């Protein structure tokens, strides 16, 4: 049982190929998860949105 | 053989930031050269995106900007990055010149001088820049200033109307300024390269003013990454404004269109001309005021002729070190006064600060230098 | 332009160095860091600070007198 | 109950209830008594003289300050 | 007249750093604009569609747009009739010629409202204070006709009638139209009529801080790595003899 960082280096960081592949694969998932958590944090500290305002106007 | 060295193009790039030997020694005060570069391109870059939506014509001028801010997808960040980047371009320009005096960098005549040419041009550019939205400050800002050439004996009148396209500021004046505000940053960008050309002839000065030939490091790693971090810091600041305090450095009244009938008792050029503004009106003269305003900047080109010290940097010069800060604070004074109305305390103190400025650079620092020589037995 | 190899003449100096992957990027960041910035601050307060408080004193007194010049103006006008 | 109803659609405003409550503390009664002293003073010699804009403004500063501090908790 | 006073710090729901506007409060504000200000105050830059994402909804915006009649494009005979209300066009209202604003309100220009919060020092608070400020002239003093009194005003001699307390309403669901409640809402809307981007701006600003919060340390640890070779380098001078 080596180290996380060790195993990480061997399988993905060593070759500049996989190294770069890792970051483009890692950026896609990051943009998504960071935008979720972020906006959520932005809403949680607010709530005078147009989100909770809609419930009132589904009609016309 | 390494193509990175023999290819006509790369050579230049190798010489610019890869193999160029630099002092193992420079510190943060040397970052503002990249920052000014970054500033210049980012300015050119947002500036261009605004031009695909801006207009000119006095009727639509103001309207287009608001169009951008409200209607143009993302036009607001672009507009505000442009306007805030403009201020940052001054903070750095200011810091750069600062670094320069303190450390004696000005001993590279050609380089220093190109830098003065670089100063006047970005000043001349940014001036035209704010006339564009056609706000209140834009109109009289564009009026109070330009006029100054009317103080020039015998022909002042002719020139000010020639630069105007009429008898006042209108039609002919906004289109003119837009076009000039468009072509200048390109010309500046060229001059910058010549600035940088002459700089490579000697390599960089450093915090000690000694000479680092005995200890140079490659721009590769070292100053490329120390330029990246640095640029990130410049982004933090520019974004702090744009995204949290968009109008903090902006005069709220360049909102509300023009009006050759009005003039709102206050009016000052953008912050970065305040020290200069203060100088000019701290003189009861049309000719003297503008003459003094000119000297206020054109004196940089005089500094090297008054280097008196046997050491280059002020790193080991307490006396001058004191007069340096007195200069900075005093400029911070002029900036503050410039920002105030021409009334009671404010007049006499801004009048003293002016004299100080010129007496400090023209008599005090040069003498501090000689005394230090004498103290050291030099 | 000037390249390495044509810079200048150096006599007898040895320079030992170490791989970045073999050392810490932040040796004693705080342990040795703080003490040093105290030391550099101390070393320079006296030449940097004074002109700024001078401006500081002139700034607060300056606005003071600006208000007390007009607002305070009346004052007395008794008849 | 029913008397308070007419009181609503005909009166009521959180600004006045607060103004009067703020017009009460130290700096205010003092800034009003500097203002009343001058009020009497210029309408005493009720003819041919100066102004009194000044003493009013100092009162409104001190009030409107503490006005802003609590006021907004009542609104909606 | 030469002396002046500046506004206090009303704790707006959007004064804090990452603080969104109150969309419910932007609504009531538009109402205050339409019923009251709109018959004197031009608002050349905002439009009914601008309201769509903000406060109202699709159909609602259409309806409010239809409650006026604007002069549409000319037709075949070179006409220029009138039409219900789209969504497209703005709120160009009160007067044609600018001097016609002067002919109505005695020689005074009620300036555009899109401006306002960013064209006057203090922003919302100056407009909030100027509206709920309205006080009575003490001694000395004068006035021409009805050049009303206001302390929060340059010179104190305005030409604007105090159209505050005239309790108008339609605060759907139930909201007391008191002077102060009415002033907060106009301002809150006026903030949004000047800086619509306001909330997105700060949303990004959060990400900007949050991003830089990971990057600054990182791009800094990177530079350390590379400079560490230089930082721990050891010199020895070994001259002959
Ligand atoms: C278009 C605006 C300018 C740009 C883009 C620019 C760019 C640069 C760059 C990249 C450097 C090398 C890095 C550094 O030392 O920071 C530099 C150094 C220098 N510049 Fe500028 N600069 C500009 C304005 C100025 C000004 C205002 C001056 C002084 C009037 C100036 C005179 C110098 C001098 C003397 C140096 C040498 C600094 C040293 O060796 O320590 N340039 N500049
Ligand atoms: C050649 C690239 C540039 C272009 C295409 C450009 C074009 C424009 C346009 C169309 C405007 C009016 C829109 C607006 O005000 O937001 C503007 C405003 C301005 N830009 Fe530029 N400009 C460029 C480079 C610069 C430079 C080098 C500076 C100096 C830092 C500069 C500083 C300004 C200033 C001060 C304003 C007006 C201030 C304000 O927005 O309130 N821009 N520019
Ligand atoms: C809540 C609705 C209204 C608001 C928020 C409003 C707000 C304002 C503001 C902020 C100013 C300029 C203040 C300054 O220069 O610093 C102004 C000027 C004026 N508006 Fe209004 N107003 C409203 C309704 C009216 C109405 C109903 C009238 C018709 C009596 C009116 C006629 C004026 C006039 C005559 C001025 C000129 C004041 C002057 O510059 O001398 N406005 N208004
Ligand atoms: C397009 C980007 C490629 C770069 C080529 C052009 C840019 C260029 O030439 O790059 C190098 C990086 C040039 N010098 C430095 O940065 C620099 C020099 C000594 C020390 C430091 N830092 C810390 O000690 C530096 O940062 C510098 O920073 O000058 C810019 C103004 C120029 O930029 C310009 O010309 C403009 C006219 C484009």
């Amino acid at each position: 049982a080596p180290t996380l960082t060790a195993r990480l280096y061997s399988l993905l960081f060593r070759r500049t190929s996989t190294f770069a592949l890792t970051i483009v694969v890692g950026a896609l998932f990051f943009e998504r998860a960071f935008d979720q958590g972020a906006d959520a944090i932005y809403e949680h500290i607010n709530e005078g949105k147009l989100w909770k305002h809609i419930k009132h106007k589904y009609e016309n | 053989t390494n193509i990175r060295k023999s290819h006509p193009l790369m050579k230049i790039v190798n010489n610019a930031f890869i193999d160029l030997p630099a002092p193992s020694n420079i510190s943060s005060w040397w970052n503002f050269g990249s920052l000014l570069g970054i500033c210049l391109i980012l300015q050119i870059l947002t500036g261009l995106f605004l031009a695909m939506h801006y207009t000119s014509d006095t009727t639509t001028a103001f309207s287009s900007v608001t169009h951008i801010c409200r209607d143009v997808n993302y036009g607001w960040i672009i507009r505000y990055m442009h306007a805030n980047g403009a201020s940052m371009f001054f903070i750095c320009l200011y810091m750069h010149v600062g670094r320069g005096l303190y450390y004696g960098s000005y001993t590279f005549l050609e380089t220093w001088n190109i830098g003065v040419i670089l100063l006047l041009t970005v000043m001349a550019t940014a001036f035209m820049g704010y006339v564009l939205p056609w706000g209140q400050m834009s109109f009289w800002g564009a009026t109070v200033i330009t006029n100054l050439l009317s103080a020039i004996p015998y022909i002042g009148t002719n020139l000010v109307e020639w630069i105007w396209g009429g008898f006042s500021v209108d039609k002919a004046t906004l289109t003119r300024f837009f076009a000039f505000h468009f072509i200048l940053p390109f010309i500046i960008m060229a001059i910058a390269m010549v600035h940088l050309l002459f700089l490579h002839e000697t390599g960089s000065n450093n915090p000690t003013g000694i000479s680092s030939d005995v200890d140079k490091i490659p721009f590769h790693p070292y100053y490329t990454i120390k330029d990246i971090l640095g640029a990130l810091l410049l982004i933090l600041a520019l974004m702090l404004l744009v995204l949290f305090a968009p109008d903090l450095l902006g005069d709220p009244d360049n909102y509300t269109p023009a009006n050759p009938l009005n003039t709102p008792p206050h009016i000052k050029p953008e912050w970065y001309f305040l020290f200069a503004y203060a100088i000019l009106r701290s003189i009861p003269n049309k000719l003297g005021g503008v003459l003094a305003l000119a000297f206020s900047i054109l004196i940089l080109a005089l500094i090297p002729l008054l280097h008196t010290s046997k050491q280059r940097s002020m790193m080991f010069r307490p006396l001058s070190q004191c007069l340096f800060w007195a200069l900075v604070a005093d400029l911070l004074t002029l900036t503050w006064i410039g920002g105030q109305p021409v009334e009671h305390p404010y007049i006499t103190i801004g009048q003293l600060a002016s004299v100080l400025y010129f007496l400090l650079i023209l008599v005090l620092m040069p003498t501090a230098g000689t005394i230090e020589n004498k103290l050291l037995k030099w | 332009g000037r390249q390495f190899g044509h810079l200048t003449r150096v006599r007898h100096v040895i320079t030992y160095s170490l791989s970045p992957f073999e050392q810490r990027a932040f040796p004693h960041y705080f342990s040795k860091g703080i003490p040093n910035v105290l030391r550099r601050t101390r070393a320079c307060i006296l030449r940097v600070a004074p002109p700024f408080v001078a401006f500081y004193l002139v700034y607060t007194w300056g606005t003071q007198e600006f208000e007390k010049s007009k607002r305070k103006n009346p004052a007395a006008y008794e008849n | 109950p029913k008397e308070e109803e007419e009181e609503e659609e005909e009166l009521v405003d959180p600004l006045t209830t607060v103004r009067e409550q703020c017009e009460q503390l130290e700096k205010c009664v003092k800034a009003r008594e500097r203002l009343e002293l001058c009020d009497e003073r210029v309408s005493s010699r009720s003819q041919t003289e100066e102004d009194c804009t000044e003493e009013l403004l100092d009162f409104l500063h001190a009030r409107d300050h503490c006005v802003a501090h609590k006021l907004f908790n009542s609104l909606k | 007249s030469d002396l002046e006073l500046h506004p206090p710090s009303y704790p707006w729901s959007h004064r804090g750093l990452l603080s969104s506007l109150d969309h419910t409060s932007i609504r009531r504000g538009f109402q205050v604009y339409k019923q009251v200000c709109s018959s004197c105050h031009s608002m050349d830059y905002v439009a009914y569609r601008h309201l769509v994402g903000v406060c109202y909804t699709e159909d609602e915006a259409k309806a409010l747009a239809e409650e006026v009649e604007v002069q549409d494009g000319p037709n075949e005979d070179g006409e220029m009739f009138m039409r219900p209300g789209k969504l497209s066009d703005y709120f160009p209202k009160p007067y044609p010629n600018p001097e016609a604003a002067r002919a109505a309100n005695n020689g005074a220009l009620p300036p555009d409202l899109s401006y306002i919060v960013r064209a006057r020092h203090g922003g919302e608070d100056y407009v909030f204070s100027l509206l709920t400020g309205y006080c009575e002239p003490p001694t000395g003093v004068s006035l021409r006709e009805g050049l009303y009194f206001n302390p929060y005003f340059p010179g104190q001699a305005i030409g604007m009638a105090p159209p505050i307390y005239n309790e108008v309403l339609e605060f759907d669901d139930g909201t007391p139209a008191t002077m102060s409640q009415v002033a907060k809402d106009v301002c809150t809307f006026l903030r949004w009529a000047a800086e619509p981007e306001h909330d997105h701006r700060k949303r990004m600003g959060l990400k900007m801080l949050l991003m830089m919060g990971l990057l600054l340390p990182l791009v800094y640890a990177m530079k350390r790595h590379k400079w560490s070779v230089l930082k721990s380098r050891k010199l020895a001078y070994r001259p002959p003899k």
